[PDB]
């Protein structure tokens, strides 16, 4: 039932009709029919954006710090694996940092949720009432102060597709960090160097068979 | 029409519009226990209370157990916690239990009287202004009001799905607790210890080799 | 008019010749009631198909043992497999009744309610579990080559072959048990001994079958 | 109307000479169902094309590399890429190629487009005969060439089976085994080395080791249905 002009995750396949192509990154992939219900699909679309944008920040926050250390840049946190950052000594105890984090994230997340329930109802600054986001925004794409450079005024449809594509790739990358670190016990870029050193004897088959 | 046993004859008393409006109706009543409509209404309340208590109880055994294994917490086995807690307690278990019966008895009595006369606990003047919030909703077993702080039940388009999830997880939790009791006697270890032992060697560590469940073999 | 098991005797009324392998043999009238006959038709086919698998499995492994490829005798295979491979017998027994219980129960409730297993309740599969006839499932899973979906006349011929080979296998399996009890040897040890001296090595000289001899 | 596998016989009803290489041979009636025949027709071409390349490949290996037995070529070959490196590349490349071929069979015309370069597409074609880039040169009539392909293909399928059983019975490559036949034709046939009569069965011994040690593991190497050998 899906339009044949739309791109497909499996060329030639007959895909569900409810994925009509409005959402970005709509390739008709839903073999388990999780998004069949329109009410749940609405929630999943936002959840995909949220997990996708945190994954992109997280992946960039795990490679660049490791890349800089390998280059030679020196700073107190250099050379610390992403899975050992918790034990590192910061200016404040980790417990107090977590407490501040939840209070700050309670404010912004409840503001974001208010918009999802009633879009356009959280666009106004509560203190400096003059400030406000433009009235045309949609859930998940605030704009206004969140888009200071005005990129959203261009080809928005292409930009949203680029965002979700990079986001889906970042989500897989973070899942790779968990699996690779758990099985190899080393940082992701060290794993890449091992693979490039001898690609033909460093596959997951080679590595896991040895550990078997 | 989803059934617990595809191709079997669904009981007639579970195919009525009233019965099919119950959450989790898969046509399962081989003993005909719910054949009487009045009894089915009472047993539906019993299933919800067992579901919700089992879910809270099993979560109070499984989550602390998993965290204890991970080292986040240090909680004893569910079957030893009562003794450990009472030693460091401020009251003997007899006085602790008696207070529990008084407090539980009071709220259970109010729920009991609501089953017999739905909405009757909203009788003006009975409670100190709070009776208005004790009328419940149009469905027995779903009080709402102060019992639903986030107001998730107000979403009509999601109401049927919420109820099905509750009964499905509730039925699963009840079987999990029955599994904990059986596995405690069969193996003499904790539920997470049983899970780890099975995963270590699934084909040699199970109930067919515990020496209790299958005596004929 | 059709050939019968006892030439000259008319076939019974309830055996009208439509079923495969119908030779009018029911001297005890066990299948007189039509609903009982349908159940028995499936029972004969399930027995026959299990016996055909058992006869072929016993024969093949017996050949391997005879030509010295290291196979055990069918009456010793169970012990050798569990001990050699370190398999818990009760665990294997439980898995067997899970898998057979699932397949048998679905077959059971298709007999009680034909086509009831094709509603999509099992993982969404619909047509593969509809069934074609009593005791003849058909479909893409049970008949992947669609030999029941081609020539109707050819299909009826295969039904006659299946039941006849099935009855022969059931008799053969009874022979394996009786011959092992009488001789204590494997099926092809018995065959080899008979061929060496047919006149003097047979059931009449084994010291068991004819006790008065 | 057409030559038959058994001259003087009547072909089955479901075979009418439409397909290339149709000589009315289907004694068991496996192709009576139309849907089955479409799958079997595709399968026969794939088996035949694989067998033709393999038979040609084995023959050239023996001539070019007479010192290596094709049956042992799996373990004797040593390359830097290693065992699992080679297998990983083969798995992914074959998975892509086979799924695309498979999709055309299910839904013809749906995988004729080049995924990467949008200007390249396969012209419409029959299932199993993808023209275009796959067929830059067609020497003559397709109908005649399709018959030639399947006839040579059915011969190569039997040839490969002959290579396997000859190798297991003689331990020699196809050409070496042939020269053994020519030296003593009356004492080298399968009849000359095997026989079964009531009371005695004589079979040749499997000339392939029961197991092979390969880079620290043991690979079983059983003869095919040895217990059933004549
Ligand atoms: C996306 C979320 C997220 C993820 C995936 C992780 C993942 C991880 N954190 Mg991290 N954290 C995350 C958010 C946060 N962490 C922390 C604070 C910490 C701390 C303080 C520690 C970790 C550690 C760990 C690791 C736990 C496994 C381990 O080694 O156990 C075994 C545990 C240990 C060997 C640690 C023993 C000493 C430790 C001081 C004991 C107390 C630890 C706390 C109970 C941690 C509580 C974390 C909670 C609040 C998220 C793992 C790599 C641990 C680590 O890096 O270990 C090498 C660690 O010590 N995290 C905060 C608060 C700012 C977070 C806020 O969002
Ligand atoms: C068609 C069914 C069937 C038959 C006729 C046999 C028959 C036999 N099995 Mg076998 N088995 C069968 C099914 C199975 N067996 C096994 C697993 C084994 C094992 C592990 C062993 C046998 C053994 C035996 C032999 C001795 C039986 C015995 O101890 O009786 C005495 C017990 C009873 C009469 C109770 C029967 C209750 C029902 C005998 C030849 C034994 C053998 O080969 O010894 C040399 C042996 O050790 N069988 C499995 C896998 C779970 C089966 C599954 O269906
Ligand atoms: C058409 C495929 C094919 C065929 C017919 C053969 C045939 C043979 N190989 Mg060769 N090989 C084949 C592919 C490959 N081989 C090898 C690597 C080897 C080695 C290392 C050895 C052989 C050996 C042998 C011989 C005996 C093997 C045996 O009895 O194993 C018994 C059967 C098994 C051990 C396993 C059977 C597996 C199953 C039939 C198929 C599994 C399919 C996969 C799960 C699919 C996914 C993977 C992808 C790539 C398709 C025999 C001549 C042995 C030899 O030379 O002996 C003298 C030997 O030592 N082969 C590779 C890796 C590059 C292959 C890749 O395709
Ligand atoms: C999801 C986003 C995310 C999160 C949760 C973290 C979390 C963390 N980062 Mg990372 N980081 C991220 C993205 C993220 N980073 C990105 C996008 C970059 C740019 C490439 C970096 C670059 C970076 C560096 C260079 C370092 C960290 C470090 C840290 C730790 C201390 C944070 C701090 O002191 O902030 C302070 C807050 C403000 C200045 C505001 C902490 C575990 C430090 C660390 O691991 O030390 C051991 C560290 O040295 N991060
Ligand atoms: C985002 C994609 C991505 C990438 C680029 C890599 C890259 C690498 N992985 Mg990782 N991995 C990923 C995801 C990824 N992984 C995920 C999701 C998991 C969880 C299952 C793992 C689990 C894992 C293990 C357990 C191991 C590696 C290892 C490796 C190395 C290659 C050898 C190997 O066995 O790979 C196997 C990798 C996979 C089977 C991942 C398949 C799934 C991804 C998403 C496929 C994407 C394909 C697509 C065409 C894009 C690829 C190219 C693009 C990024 C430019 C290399 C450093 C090995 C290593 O560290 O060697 C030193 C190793 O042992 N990975
Ligand atoms: C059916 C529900 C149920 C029951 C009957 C029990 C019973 C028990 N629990 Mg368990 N527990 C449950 C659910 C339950 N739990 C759940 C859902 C969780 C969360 C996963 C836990 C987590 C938990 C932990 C971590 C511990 C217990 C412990 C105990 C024991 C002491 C109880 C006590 O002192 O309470 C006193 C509590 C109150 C009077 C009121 C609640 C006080 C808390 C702190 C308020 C939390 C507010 C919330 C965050 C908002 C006792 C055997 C303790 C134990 O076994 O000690 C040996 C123990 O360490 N429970
Ligand atoms: C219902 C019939 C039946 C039964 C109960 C058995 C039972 C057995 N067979 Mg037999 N077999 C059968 C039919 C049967 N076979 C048929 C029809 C054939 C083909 C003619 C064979 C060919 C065969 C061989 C070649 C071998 C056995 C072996 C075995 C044993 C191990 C089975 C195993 O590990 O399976 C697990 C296997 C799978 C799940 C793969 C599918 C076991 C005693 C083995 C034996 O003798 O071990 C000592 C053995 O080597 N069987
Ligand atoms: C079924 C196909 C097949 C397979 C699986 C093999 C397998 C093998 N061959 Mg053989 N071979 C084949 C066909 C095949 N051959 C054909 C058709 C020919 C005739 C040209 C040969 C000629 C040949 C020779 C002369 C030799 C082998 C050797 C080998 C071995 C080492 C291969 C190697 O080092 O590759 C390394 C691979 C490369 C350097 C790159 C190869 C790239 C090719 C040319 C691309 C082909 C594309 C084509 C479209 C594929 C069609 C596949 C299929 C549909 C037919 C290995 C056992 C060697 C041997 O015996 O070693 C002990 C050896 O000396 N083969
Ligand atoms: C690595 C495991 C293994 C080994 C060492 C053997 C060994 C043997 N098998 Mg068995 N076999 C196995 C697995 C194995 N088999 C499996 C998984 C199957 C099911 C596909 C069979 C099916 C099978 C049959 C049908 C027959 C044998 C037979 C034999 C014997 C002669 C070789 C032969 O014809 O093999 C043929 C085996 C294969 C081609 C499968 C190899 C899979 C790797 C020999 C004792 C023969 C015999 O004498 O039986 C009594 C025989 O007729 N096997
Ligand atoms: C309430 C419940 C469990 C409650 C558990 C609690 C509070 C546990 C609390 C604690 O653990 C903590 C947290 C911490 C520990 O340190 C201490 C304790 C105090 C131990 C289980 C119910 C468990 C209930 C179960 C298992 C009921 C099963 C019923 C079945 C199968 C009925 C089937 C049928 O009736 C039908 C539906 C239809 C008929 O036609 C046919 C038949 C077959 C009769």
């Amino acid at each position: 039932k899906r339009d044949a002009a739309l791109p497909s995750w499996m060329p030639g396949a007959d895909l569900p009709g409810y994925l009509n192509g409005t959402l970005p990154g709509d390739f008709g992939f839903d073999p388990l029919y999780l998004g069949q219900d329109p009410v749940k699909l609405k929630w999943y679309a936002q959840a995909e954006l949220m997990n996708a944008r945190f994954a992109m920040l997280a992946v960039a926050g795990i490679l660049v710090p490791e890349l800089l250390s390998n280059i030679g840049f020196s700073w107190p946190g250099a050379g610390v694996a992403w899975y050992d950052a918790g034990k590192f000594e910061y200016f404040a105890p980790a417990s107090s940092l977590f407490g501040v984090q939840m209070l700050l994230f309670a404010w912004v997340e409840i503001r974001r949720y208010q918009d999802f329930v009633k879009p356009g109802s959280a666009n106004q600054d509560p203190i400096f009432t003059n400030n406000k986001l433009p009235d045309g925004n949609e859930p998940g794409y605030p704009g206004g102060i969140f888009d200071p450079f005005g990129w959203s005024k261009g080809d928005i449809k292409s930009l949203k597709l680029k965002e979700i594509k990079n986001g889906r790739l970042a989500m897989l990358a973070f899942a790779g960090f968990i699996g690779q670190a758990y099985t190899t016990g080393t940082t992701p870029l060290k794993n890449l160097s091992t693979h490039l050193a001898d690609p033909w004897s460093t596959t997951v088959w080679q590595n896991d068979l040895a550990r078997l | 029409r989803q059934s617990w046993l595809p191709g079997s004859q669904i009981p007639a008393h579970l195919d009525t519009p009233a019965a099919q409006a119950l959450a989790g109706n898969f046509g399962f009543d081989p003993l005909g226990l719910g054949k009487d409509p009045v009894a089915l209404r009472w047993y539906q309340q019993a299933e919800l209370i067992h579901c919700r208590t089992a879910m809270a109880g099993v979560a109070g055994i499984l989550i602390p157990g998993l965290l204890t294994k991970a080292g986040a917490l240090n909680v004893p086995e569910w079957y030893d916690a009562g003794k450990v807690a009472i030693e460091n307690s401020f009251a003997p278990w007899g006085s602790l239990l008696a207070v529990q019966l008084f407090l539980c008895g009071f709220v259970e009595a109010k729920r009991w009287q609501d089953i017999r006369k739905p909405g009757s606990q909203g009788e003006p003047g009975s409670f100190l202004g709070f009776e208005a919030s004790l009328k419940g909703t149009s469905e027995l077993g779903y009080p709402g009001g102060p019992f639903d702080p986030l107001g998730l039940s107000k979403e009509a388009d999601k109401w049927a799905d919420w109820k099905l999830k509750e009964v499905k997880n509730g039925r699963l939790a009840m079987l999990a607790f029955l599994g904990f009791v059986a596995q405690k006697y069969a193996t003499g270890a904790g539920p997470v210890d049983n899970l780890a032992a099975h995963l270590k060697d699934p084909w040699h560590v199970n109930y067919a080799t515990n020496g209790v469940s299958l005596p004929f073999l | 008019v059709r050939p019968v098991w006892f030439p000259g005797n008319p076939p019974p009324a309830h055996l009208d010749g439509s079923l495969a392998g119908d030779y009018g043999f029911d001297p005890l009238f066990l299948g007189q009631e039509p609903q009982t006959l349908k159940w028995y038709v499936q029972a004969e086919l399930v027995h026959g198909r299990f016996a055909m698998l058992g006869a072929a499995g016993i024969i093949l492994t017996s050949i391997g043992a005879k030509v010295g490829l290291g196979f055990p005798e069918w009456y010793d295979a169970g012990k050798v497999v569990v001990e050699k491979n370190n398999i818990d017998f009760p665990t294997l027994m439980v898995i067997q009744f899970y898998l057979m219980g699932w397949a048998e129960t679905k077959r059971w409730y298709d007999f009680k309610n034909p086509g009831s297993q094709a509603d999509g309740s099992f993982l969404g599969f619909t047509e593969e579990f509809k069934g074609l006839e009593n005791g003849y499932p058909g479909g893409r899973f049970f008949d992947p080559m669609g030999l029941s979906r081609g020539d109707a006349a050819k299909y009826q011929e295969y039904k006659q072959k299946e039941v006849k080979n099935g009855r022969l296998a059931m008799i053969a399996c009874l022979g394996f048990a009786a011959q092992y009890a009488a001789t204590g040897k494997g099926p092809l040890d018995n065959l080899a001994d008979h061929l060496a001296d047919p006149n003097h090595v047979n059931f009449a000289t084994n010291g068991v079958s004819i006790p008065i001899a | 109307s057409r030559p038959l596998w058994l001259p003087g016989s009547t072909p089955p009803a479901h075979l009418k000479g439409d397909l290339p290489g149709d000589f009315g041979f289907d004694p068991l009636g496996l192709g009576a169902n139309a849907e089955s025949l479409k799958w079997f027709k595709e399968s026969e071409l794939v088996h035949s094309r694989w067998a033709m390349a393999a038979v040609a490949g084995i023959l050239v290996q023996e001539i070019v590399r007479p010192d290596v037995f094709w049956y042992n070529a799996g373990k004797e070959v040593e390359s830097p890429l290693g065992p699992l490196g080679l297998l990983a590349v083969e798995f992914f490349l074959m998975h892509w190629v086979e799924v695309r071929r498979w999709q055309d069979l299910r839904k013809p015309g749906s995988v004729d487009q080049d995924p990467i370069f949008s200007q390249y597409k396969l012209p419409p074609h029959e299932v199993g005969y993808p023209g275009g880039v796959f067929a830059p040169f067609i020497p003559g009539d397709l109908a005649e060439l399709k018959v030639k392909e399947i006839k040579n293909g059915r011969l190569a399928m039997l040839a490969f089976v002959g290579f396997v059983m000859a190798a297991q019975v003689t331990g020699k490559g196809p050409i070496a085994a042939l020269q053994e036949h020519l030296a003593d034709p009356w004492g080298t046939t399968i009849f000359s080395k095997a026989a079964v009569v009531p009371g005695q069965a004589v079979a040749p011994p499997c000339k392939i080791p029961a197991s092979v040690s390969y880079k620290g593991i043991e690979i079983p190497t059983p003869c095919f249905l040895q217990g059933l050998w004549p």
